[PDB]
């Protein structure tokens, strides 16, 4: 199961790149949608095909497969390494500032 | 299982085919109706604005003009130059912009500092500079009148008189769409209403009109297995329901409701006075098409099981009926079906807690717009009536300036097709394609929109023709009727909700009543937010905030509760204009002449309360803004999407090598794509950040001082998002 925050993100991305309406999203387009979601694979040619294209039910199942294989130790890191502007110098009171305007708020436990 | 719609949306050359002839006959003389082209006239006024900028530079009178109308001019000029494709012409705009910058940097150092903080934030700094009351000052038209000292053509005059309210209406297509989309964002305090010399102007409808005239004629193609296209076999009503006369609960209007040991209802619907069998067969097959594709469409209503369609002698019908007794003949075709009792409780019924009301309303608006994407329109959900009410009426006629007086509003949603079960009684369907073609429905109710634009102002004695930008709507009238259907759906919701509210608050604790009406306000805004999400994919939470930027929830609560219950009638005429100020906080009070019927309010028939004076506006003003906010957010988001993808290819052709250009331009092609992302939509800027990094891979040569900062904030936002995503 995914989180409500990212199924919303996936639903809009799907709705945006479906250019003509009804779930008729063609394999040629799904490269860019996953690029917009933080993915860049080489070969993905399965998981419904539904005719040769797929619906949203197939999309939101296609994803956790690509998200239940993400060794996010390097994903959650890299993320901290951004604001580490100098190098390896971790953040400070600023690391509660950033988390107070991107997508969330409400009592970060600053350790 | 598979879940998708059976309709593909595309575009077509022209909706104006097989339309009535563009001719207004009056006093025996036939006057042809001619289009004033939007974009052609728009561009003439922008080049006139450009020449005027040049006559302002030569006048060496840049001090005579206030500092933040040279800010408007320069910011617009910089934005226009970026929007220009070829380098030769964008340099002739920067030619014009540089004296305005030289002066501002020298004689207005602070404003210069504020302007440059915007120019590195966006490629179209004018659209964020105008996210406030600054938009109401028409700097472009002001400069045109002052320095272009020569009379406008008859069409620049026409364009000016129609779009006088803001300079944004002259912006080229991408800049206007981007401005209109982002004018709903959280920094933006813009609302399309300014106060004139004691007078109040509203131009929410003009935003929609100026948007719609830049759009391409839509067209929907139905799958070959669609309900209206697939050849369906005969109905196999192999069984006949045996009508007892004590199993009948009730009789809700030419429909008899029968009980069952399973605590649901077998209903039998009888032929109307004028009604063919076809209609009852269509209702049968609709119920089956819904049933078959209910998972496919994720339809949420409780759907009736179509039992049989056959003929029954009128003697048996009249025999089994007694207690509340539109049938015509001695033989009556019948449609009998099974449905829960929720299917027969109208959604405006007093006997629902507002937990069940909200839940059931959510069901209805979901299936209304899911079935719209499916391509099916329900044009008679309620009898809001030729004289059939038009939700988006200023965009469909030349005369009207606001929405008309809803007559006997509570009786309109009386037998509304919205039930606790969900959508109901879905026989009187219409294909969405009927709105984009010259169907019988459209030339009857929308004949002006399809003929187009007569008014004495329009008439040119020289020409012999009536010229207006309205006649341009002939090639696009389907786009107008599409948006109007959306607003029409949500207005039937609103009357239904208000009906419930009136019948629950009557015979009631003043705080308990007021609290009910603001929950009714919230479910209405929530309904429109749901529509936007179903139509565009925008997260409904964000669709709600975008909406509440434009529509004042609390103003809507207090004009709904005041006008849809009769307490104001018990006021004398002039403590009433003491109460109106509380519901129109800045806006003018609702002026009206009519004599009030005691215990009712405004009532032409003296028995049923209406929404509005005899020949006035509907007084639900922020409802009107709500609908336009809803409909503009939909159509605006879709046009922004199109400009996004149109520019997306540009950066991809430059990136791949299919179009060779310099480094310093490839980056501003990418940065421009940043400006066409949806407001509050992050992944769209994650995607263009990916394009930015690839451009720096392609051009390590290049300096990136102009876009490092604007693309850092996307990078830092995406980093911050994923650390917040690690909530575990
Ligand atoms: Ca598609
Ligand atoms: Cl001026
Ligand atoms: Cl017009």
């Amino acid at each position: 199961q995914l989180t409500e925050e990212q199924i919303a993100e996936f639903k809009e991305a799907f709705s945006l790149f479906d250019k003509d309406g009804d779930g008729t999203i063609t394999t040629k387009e799904l490269g860019t949608v996953m690029r917009s979601l933080g993915q860049n694979p080489t070969e993905a040619e399965l998981q419904d095909m539904i005719n040769e294209v797929d619906a949203d039910g197939n999309g939101t199942i296609d994803f956790p497969e690509f998200l239940t294989m993400m060794a996010r130790k390097m994903k959650d890191t890299d993320s901290e390494e951004e604001i580490r502007e100098a190098f390896r110098v971790f953040d400070k009171d600023g690391n509660g500032y950033i988390s107070a305007a991107e997508l969330r708020h409400v009592m970060t436990n600053l350790g | 299982v598979k879940q998708y719609y059976f309709a593909r949306r595309g575009e077509t050359s022209t909706h104006d085919t097989s339309l009535p002839p563009p001719v207004k006959v009056l006093s025996g003389r036939s006057i042809p109706l001619k289009e004033i082209p939007f974009e052609a006239t728009r561009n003439e006024l922008v080049q006139i604005y450009l020449t005027s900028i040049d006559k302002l530079i030569k006048s060496n009178k840049l001090n005579s003009i206030p500092s933040q109308q040279i800010a408007s001019h320069y910011l617009f000029l910089r934005s226009l130059a970026n929007s220009e494709t070829d380098g030769i012409k964008k340099n002739q705009i920067l030619s014009l912009a540089k004296p305005l910058g030289t002066y501002l940097a020298s004689k207005e150092p602070h404003v210069w500092k504020m302007i440059n903080e915007l120019i590195e934030k966006s490629e179209y700094p004018i659209i964020h500079y105008l996210k406030n009351n600054r938009a109401h000052s028409n700097f472009m038209l002001a400069l045109i009148h002052e320095y272009h000292k020569e009379p406008l053509t008859k069409n620049q005059s026409a364009f000016v008189q129609k779009f006088r309210d803001s300079s944004v209406f002259l912006f080229p297509n991408p800049i206007y769409t981007a401005w209109l989309a982002h004018s709903y964002d959280e920094d933006s305090s813009f609302n399309p209403m300014f106060r004139e010399r004691l007078s109040t102007n509203f131009y929410h409808s003009t935003l929609t009109d100026n948007l719609l005239l830049r759009t391409e004629p839509k067209e929907v193609t139905l799958s070959s297995e669609h309900h209206y296209k697939k050849e369906k076999g005969p109905i196999d009503s192999s069984f006949r329901y045996q009508m007892s006369s004590d199993r009948l609960l009730r009789i809700q209007g030419r429909t008899l409701l029968f009980s069952t040991p399973q605590n649901d209802v077998v209903a039998v619907k009888v032929q109307k006075k004028g009604e063919p069998k076809s209609t009852l067969e269509e209702e049968f097959e609709m119920a089956d098409y819904l049933l078959k594709h209910q998972r496919r469409l994720d339809v949420h209503s409780k759907l009736p099981q179509p039992l049989g369609q056959y003929s029954v002698k009128k003697s048996e019908i009249l025999e089994i009926s007694r207690g509340s007794l539109i049938d015509d003949s001695k033989d009556l075709e019948v449609y009998v079906y099974k449905a829960p009792q929720s299917y027969f409780t109208y959604l405006h019924d007093k006997n629902q807690d507002l937990e069940d009301l909200t839940a059931s309303v959510k069901t209805n608006v979901h299936d209304l717009f899911v079935l719209l994407r499916e391509g099916i329109v329900f044009p008679q959900l309620a009898d809001i009536f030729k004289g059939r009410y038009q939700a988006l009426v200023q965009l469909l006629n030349v005369l009207q300036f606001q929405l008309g007086r809803i007559d006997k509003w509570q009786k309109a949603v009386e037998y509304v097709n919205l039930r606790s079960s969900g959508l109901a009684d879905l026989g009187d369907s219409l294909p969405i394609t009927s709105l984009f073609t010259s169907s019988d429905f459209t030339k009857h109710y929308f004949s002006e929109l399809l003929t187009g634009g007569y008014h004495p102002t329009f008439f040119d004695k020289s020409s012999g023709t009536a010229n207006s930008l309205f006649t341009g709507k002939r090639r696009l009238f389907g786009n107008y009727l599409y948006l109007n259907t959306i607003a029409e759906y949500l207005l039937v919701i609103q009357l239904t909700l208000g009906s419930y509210g009136d019948k629950v608050t009557r015979d009631m604790d003043k705080p308990k009543k007021e609290a009910v009406w603001r929950e009714l306000a919230n479910v209405m805004f929530t309904s429109c937010a749901e529509a936007i999400h179903i139509m565009t994919g925008i997260p409904q939470s964000r669709a709600l905030t975008l909406l509440k930027q434009r529509a004042n929830i609390e103003k809507h609560f207090r004009q709904t509760q005041f006008w849809m219950t009769p307490d104001y009638s018990k006021l004398d005429e002039d403590t009433l204009q003491m109460e109106q100020y509380s519901i129109y906080s800045g806006e003018p009070e609702y002026e009206f002449t009519d004599k009030l019927v005691s215990g009712v309010g405004l009532s032409v028939d003296g028995v049923h309360q209406d929404l509005g004076g005899y020949n006035r506006e509907s007084p639900l003003r922020e409802l009107e803004k709500l609908l336009y906010a809803t409909v503009t957010l939909i159509e605006g988001t879709m046009q922004l999407d199109k400009e996004f993808f149109k520019q997306l290819e540009q950066v991809e052709k430059i990136l791949s090598g299919e179009i060779k250009t310099d480094a310093n331009s490839c980056f501003e092609a990418v940065a421009q794509l940043l400006d066409l992302a949806r407001p509050g939509c992050h992944f769209q800027k994650r995607l263009v950040l990916s394009y930015y990094e690839e451009a720096k891979l392609k051009y390590p040569s290049a300096p990136t001082d102009a876009y490092d900062s604007r693309f850092q904030v996307v990078a830092r936002t995406n980093a911050a998002i994923t650390i917040q995503r690690f909530w575990r």
